[PDB]
């Protein structure tokens, strides 16, 4: 995986060596070079994962997040440009370095074969977030959405830090190709019981867990479009990532202990779905329906069967470029108009019919329409949930119900009715908007055509 | 449409001799700009 | 008149010093260079060539194998009366159960 | 489908619909005669013939609308304004 | 004589059948010449801006910031933890989940002892 | 082409046309000229494509996995022969699950394939179906997303308690 | 109790506003023009009687129960016109209906495909950029002390001076476009 770290750490000279003009040229070529690249980790087996070397390995369940996550930083690049075009120039490069760090924080998260170095490269990954959110956030709660953002964190990780700690003094190693091997079955006490819940809450808190979610709509709203774009694509699924892998220590503790999880899940998103029926603010919807297709992985997690984890890693893939493009198009309304509410500026069809139409591809992506791998994770943790309890078919088809009466409202309210009058500033879409449009969409559907690749390690 | 910068009324906030002033701390002005005082 | 301040600008459009813009820069030629850069290396390299690639992969974990070692093995265990699977993984001659 | 209205057709249809009207004698009727003052109609009378506008050019008037318009030409300036004619 | 309009929740009293709209005293018209007149200068207020050539953006609307603010930013700061809201905190909270809690433990319970007693037809499940 | 033995068909016996009426159904025109206007250009691509793949012979190979030791016969945490032994059991999973597969294929082909008296005339397919499904749920089922050779064992030792069990109280 | 330019609704429009609602709902009752003529007469005679009825009290009491009448003997689906509010058309056109400020973002190269018309544009611009100070000052120098009372806006009071506030109302899009 040093093929993937050095090129990534090489596009620190390559921002800060170029000129003040090319810099968004330089690393969003360099970066979607590095992405063509990223598909060299599909080189998986039946069997074994990919083992690159004591400290770095790939399966399958990896392998998809890491190619996001290097496709989401052009991505990224191409999003942040245009409202950083009157910055200074080293302000310019030090976002751009953060986006860079983030990433190679990130990819290093996902190959962590041993767990400490997971701990490490995931806690890691707060301060490139946070000094993004916290100064190119645009509004004054951008401080506030920071501290809510690291402190529900750290709450949940320095538990975890702990437990990991502990497993490295009783197992004697946190290799995770070690404690396939090792792993004993965690009894039923009180020692074990918060044992469980050291290993779990952190990404109970990061996925987020319902409850604990309040971190995230004051931390995707504040954040700027790339902040936006890595926490709704990638940073919530290091709670996924970090779920099943940990999960193997936590039997058969789990098939009693995650009953209160996944109840606080499955009425959670509930909840969320229908807050995103109200909710005023735009970004505020999309980090609500974040929060309530997160809720179907974390079922899907704790309940641990073979179709679960399959369709909460297609759902994590699929949730990651769906939401994402939906923080794109929001902001290519709020780079407009200036305020992120949903009933300030409507009837968008008449005026930008193209970007009406990524509105419509990404609204049916966030309904799940088949045979959209939104469809296809969202459908395999329904049957597996139909195998957990035949009664969580309610909360699971309510939720169906829901899901579409925001993803189709949210098309109503912002395109459709008649135009706000007052506001004439509504320019013709950029070739850089429909650009990135189309760069998490056309994935997101080509991903139709075979989804077996984001399908973790148990295809 | 610009980013928020702080102004005076949020600056304020951390000009006082403590951060959360209370009954007891409310009397505590802040210490000399050169930690030199009047020889009274 | 409280905190002396630059007044806050004007939104500026980028179509009317550049009615030909692709949005990335103020720059026409830095604009045209950065959209032709974005459109070869995202769309003709990364998304023709790694459907390309993903397309071809060599029989990504195994799955066509498993097929063609199944269509033996069936026909190993057809024609030799055999059944076609033991409700045993494992041999139950080399288990030891712990005795009761 | 439509065809689209004139001044002249639309000052026809309405002097055409007034014509019709039995409180109204066609020898006196031009397109400035006011109906309370230069017909001696009443308030009910120019209900119905709004109502009748209505029921000629298939379109409703509302009546912050329809009880000011006192004359044939300012029904055939509203609706002149509402059709959009002589485009 | 007549079967009397009953107005409800989401079906309202008409315009035409309130009592106190045929109320023509002038200590009602001066509400109602107040209230024409605030809204005749925003009106105003606004007219003056939406016909600007020299405007290029949106009017911006205080009124919908304030609507938007009163709903997110402007509720917490207005909470006082009482009977009321902890009595609806409590039963909207907790309640739900207390109760599908023993409804999918009552429900599992049950499928966990057909099952490792035999008594669960699952002949022909194997996907899981 | 495949094998016709572990995908069985019985031979097709078709009937005879034996035309009633006089009208010239048109059926059998739309058969030749499918055959004369498509059939044939068809066959004449595929024949220069198939010379053009006989140019340049050359072969891929099925991948032939020896059968290393198993986890009954690997020390406990001694993870060089039970890497070996998941490895192998993994593959064996895999084969086993693509065995269902092709009895599931010979289910729904002998279905279709007989049409309406198929609930008679399939119940070869059908016990062959159930004996390799219950054979796949003694041996894979309720492992969890977690599977192991370790958990396989497990459940076939719980089993094989049950089993001895059920022997013994009814002896 | 809601007008743009009165503050309400007078007794004698209430009257006529029932007269309406009346005649309108007492067609979609009766659908043939012949009968519909027939009861329209019979209502206009009802409406007849109390016609010259000089106390107020009497009058609004009479307004008040033909109100209840009226609202007992309604129809549920009432004759409404498609483009009328609750018609079938009604506001259909409206994603057709582009600002003209649209046509501020062309592109050059097709607004050269219409060269004479732009060139009219920008004379109807140049008009509007000339004459909004003097129509502002128009409003300023007529609107009374703490602001205007009524939404009714003045008309050019001069030879010169186009109607203060007049783009949005002489611009509107089509109703068929
Ligand atoms: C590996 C090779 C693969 C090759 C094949 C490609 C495979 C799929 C790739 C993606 C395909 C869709 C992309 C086009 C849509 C986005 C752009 C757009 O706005 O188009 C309008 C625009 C035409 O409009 P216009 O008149 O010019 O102006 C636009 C209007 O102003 C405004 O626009 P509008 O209002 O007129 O249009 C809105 C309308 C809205 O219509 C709809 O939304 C209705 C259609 C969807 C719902 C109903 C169908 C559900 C699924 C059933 C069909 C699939 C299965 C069928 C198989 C059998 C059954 C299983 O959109 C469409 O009709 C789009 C048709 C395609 C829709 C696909 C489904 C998207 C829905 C959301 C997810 C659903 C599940 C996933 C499906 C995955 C399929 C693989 O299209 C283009 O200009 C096309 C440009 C080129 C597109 C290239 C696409 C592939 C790119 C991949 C590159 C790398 C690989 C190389 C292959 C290249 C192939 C050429
Ligand atoms: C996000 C907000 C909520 C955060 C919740 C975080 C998880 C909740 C539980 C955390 C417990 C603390 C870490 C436990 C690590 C367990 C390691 C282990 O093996 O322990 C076995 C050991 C048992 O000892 P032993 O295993 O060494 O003993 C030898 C073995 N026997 C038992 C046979 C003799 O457990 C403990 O020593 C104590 C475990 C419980 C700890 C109680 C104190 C902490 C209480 C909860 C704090 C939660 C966060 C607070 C912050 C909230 C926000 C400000
Ligand atoms: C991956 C995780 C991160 C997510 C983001 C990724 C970003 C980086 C992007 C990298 C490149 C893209 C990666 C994904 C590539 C997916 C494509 C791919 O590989 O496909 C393989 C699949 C492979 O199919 P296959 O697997 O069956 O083929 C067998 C394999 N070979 C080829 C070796 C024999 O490709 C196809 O299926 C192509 C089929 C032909 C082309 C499409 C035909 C259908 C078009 C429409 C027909 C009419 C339908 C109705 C239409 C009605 C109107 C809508
Ligand atoms: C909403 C905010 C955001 C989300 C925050 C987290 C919410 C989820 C976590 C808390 C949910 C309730 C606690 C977990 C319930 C399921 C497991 C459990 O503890 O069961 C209750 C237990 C039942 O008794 P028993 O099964 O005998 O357990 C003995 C274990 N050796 O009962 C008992 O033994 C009696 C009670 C013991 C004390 C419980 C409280 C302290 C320990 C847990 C913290």
């Amino acid at each position: 995986m040093l093929k993937y770290i050095i090129p990534t750490m090489m596009l620190m000279p390559l921002t800060w060596l170029s000129k003040n003009s090319m810099i968004w040229i330089n690393t969003t070529l360099h970066s979607l070079l590095i992405s063509l690249t990223s598909l060299l980790l599909l080189n998986q087996f039946g069997d074994n994962s990919l083992n690159f070397s004591l400290t770095f390995f790939s399966d399958s369940l990896s392998t998809p997040l890491l190619i996001l996550t290097m496709w989401l930083l052009p991505l990224m690049l191409m999003a942040s440009q245009h409202h950083l075009s009157k910055e200074n120039l080293a302000r310019k490069k030090l976002f751009i370095s953060m986006l860079i760090l983030l990433q190679l924080f990130l990819i290093m998260t996902f190959t962590a074969t041993e767990l400490i170095f997971f701990y490490i490269m995931f806690e890691a990954t707060l301060v490139p977030t946070l000094i993004i959110i916290t100064r190119w956030g645009n509004q004054t709660e951008r401080l506030n959405a920071g501290l809510y953002f690291l402190f529900y964190t750290l709450a949940g990780s320095l538990p975890l830090l702990v437990a990991l700690i502990y497993i490295q003094n009783t197992m004697g190693s946190l290799n995770f190709l070690i404690l396939q091997y090792w792993v004993q079955p965690m009894p039923n006490s009180w020692s074990n019981t918060f044992m469980w819940l050291a290993c779990m809450m952190a990404f109970m808190v990061k996925m987020p867990l319902y409850g604990l979610h309040l971190w995230l709509p004051k931390a995707h709203v504040e954040a700027p479009i790339a902040g936006s774009m890595v926490l709704a694509a990638i940073l919530l699924k290091l709670g996924g990532y970090g779920m099943m892998r940990i999960t193997l220590l936590l039997n058969p503790i789990t098939d009693f202990m995650a009953y209160p999880f996944i109840m606080l899940s499955l009425w959670g998103m509930i909840m969320t779905s229908s807050i995103c029926l109200r909710q005023t603010d735009l970004k505020s919807l999309i980090a609500y329906s974040s929060v309530s297709h997160m809720a179907l992985v974390i079922v899907a997690i704790l309940i641990q069967t073979p179709w679960s984890y399959m369709g909460a890693t297609a759902l994590m893939i699929a949730h990651g470029l769906t939401s994402s493009m939906l923080f794109c198009l929001a902001n290519s309304n709020y780079e407009r108009v200036h305020s992120r509410t949903m009933i300030l500026a409507r009837g968008l069809q008449t005026l930008l019919p193209l970007m009406a139409a990524w509105w419509l591809l990404a609204s049916l992506t966030n309904l799940a329409l088949p045979p959209s791998i939104n469809l296809i994770g969202e459908l395999f943790v329904v049957m597996s949930t139909f195998s957990w309890s035949n009664i969580t078919i309610i909360l699971m088809g309510l939720n169906m119900v829901i899901t579409a009466l925001y993803s189709l409202y949210m098309l109503i309210t912002t395109q459709r009715g008649k135009h706000t009058h007052h506001i004439n500033n509504i320019l013709p879409s950029f070739t850089r908007e429909n650009a990135l449009m189309s760069l998490h969409m056309l994935p997101l559907l080509l991903l139709s055509l075979n989804p077996k690749i984001i399908l973790g390690p148990l295809y | 449409a610009r980013q928020w910068q702080p102004d005076v009324e949020w600056a304020e906030q951390y000009g006082g001799a403590v951060m959360y002033p209370t009954k007891e701390t409310a009397h505590w002005k802040p210490p000399p700009w050169n930690d030199v005082d009047p020889p009274k | 008149l409280r905190w002396q301040e630059d007044p806050e600008p004007e939104d500026e459009n980028l179509y009317e010093k550049n009615p030909d813009s692709h949005g990335y820069d103020k720059d026409p030629a830095v604009d045209v260079w950065n959209m032709r850069v974005v459109f070869f290396f995202g769309f003709s390299i990364v998304l023709v060539l790694g459907s390309t690639f993903v397309a071809y992969l060599p029989d990504y974990r195994m799955q066509e194998w498993a097929r063609r070692e199944a269509e033996r093995l069936v026909k190993y265990r057809e024609a030799h009366g055999l059944p076609l699977m033991e409700s045993n993984c494992f041999d139950p001659s080399k288990i030891q159960l712990p005795e009761d | 489908d439509a065809p689209p209205l004139t001044l002249e057709g639309i000052k026809d249809r309405v002097l055409y619909v007034l014509k019709l009207y039995d409180k109204i004698d066609p020898e006196k009727l031009s397109v400035n005669s006011h109906f309370m003052k230069d017909l001696g109609l009443d308030s009910l009378d120019q209900v119905e013939i709004i109502m009748a506008m209505e029921d000629e050019f298939g379109f409703e008037i509302p009546d912050i609308d329809a009880e000011k318009l006192m004359c044939p030409q300012e029904i055939v300036d509203y609706i002149a304004d509402k059709k959009d004619v002589y485009e | 004589s007549f079967p009397k309009y009953e107005p409800s929740r989401l079906a309202s009293l008409p315009t035409t059948l309130d009592p106190a709209e045929y109320d023509i005293s002038s200590e009602t018209r001066k509400a109602q010449a107040e209230r024409l007149a605030i809204r005749s200068r925003l009106k105003r207020e606004y007219q003056l801006q939406y016909n600007d050539p020299s405007r290029r953006g949106v009017v911006e609307d205080p009124a919908l910031i304030r609507w938007t603010c009163a709903r997110s930013a402007n509720v917490y700061p207005n909470f006082r933890p009482n009977t009321k809201t902890s009595l609806l905190g409590a039963l909207f909270g907790i309640g739900p989940l207390i109760f599908w809690y023993y409804v999918f433990k009552t429900d599992r319970d049950r499928k966990e002892k057909l099952i490792q007693e035999g008594k669960l037809d699952r002949t022909f499940n194997i996907s899981y | 082409s495949w094998d016709k033995d572990v995908y069985p068909e019985p031979p097709r016996r078709t009937p005879a046309p034996s035309p009633q009426t006089s009208l010239p159904n048109p059926i059998t025109y739309l058969t030749k000229a499918f055959d004369l206007l498509v059939d044939r250009p068809v066959t004449l691509v595929r024949e220069f494509i198939e010379r053009q793949h006989a140019k340049n012979k050359y072969y891929y190979y099925h991948r032939e996995f020896r059968r290393v030791p198993d986890i009954t016969e690997c020390h406990e945490k001694d993870v060089l022969c039970m890497f070996e032994a998941e490895m192998q059991w993994k593959r064996d999973y895999k084969v086993d699950q693509e065995i269902v597969n092709i009895i599931q294929e010979r289910l729904k082909a002998c279905q279709q394939r007989e049409g309406e008296s198929h609930r008679q005339n399939c119940a070869k397919e059908l016990q062959q179906f159930t004996q390799v499904v219950k054979a796949y749920q003694d041996r894979y089922h309720d492992l969890g997303a977690h599977y192991s050779a370790r958990k396989c064992l497990a459940k076939q030792k719980q089993r094989m308690l049950a089993e001895r069990k059920a022997t013994k109280e009814a002896a | 109790a809601f007008l743009p330019s009165a503050a309400y609704l007078t007794h004698q429009q209430k009257v006529l506003q029932l007269y309406k609602r009346a005649l309108r709902h007492l067609e979609s009752r009766c659908v043939h023009r012949d009968k519909y003529r027939y009861f329209a007469c019979l209502l206009r005679a009802r409406f007849d009687e109390h016609k010259n009825e000089k106390d107020m009290v009497k009058a609004t009491q009479l307004l008040r129960e033909a109100e209840k009448e009226f609202w007992h003997g309604q129809h549920p689906q009432p004759y409404i016109f498609p483009e009328s509010p609750g018609g079938t058309s009604y506001e259909r056109y409206e994603c057709y209906k582009v600002p003209e400020w649209c046509l501020d973002d062309w592109h050059p190269s097709e607004k050269a495909m219409y060269p004479d018309y732009f060139a009219k544009r920008e004379q109807w611009k140049k008009l509007r950029r000339e004459s909004w100070e003097r129509e502002v000052k128009q409003l300023q120098e007529e609107t009374p002390v703490g602001g205007p009372r009524t939404e009714a806006l003045p008309p050019a009071r001069k030879q010169g001076d186009l109607p203060p506030l007049w783009w949005h109302i002489v611009t509107r899009p089509r109703e068929r476009p």
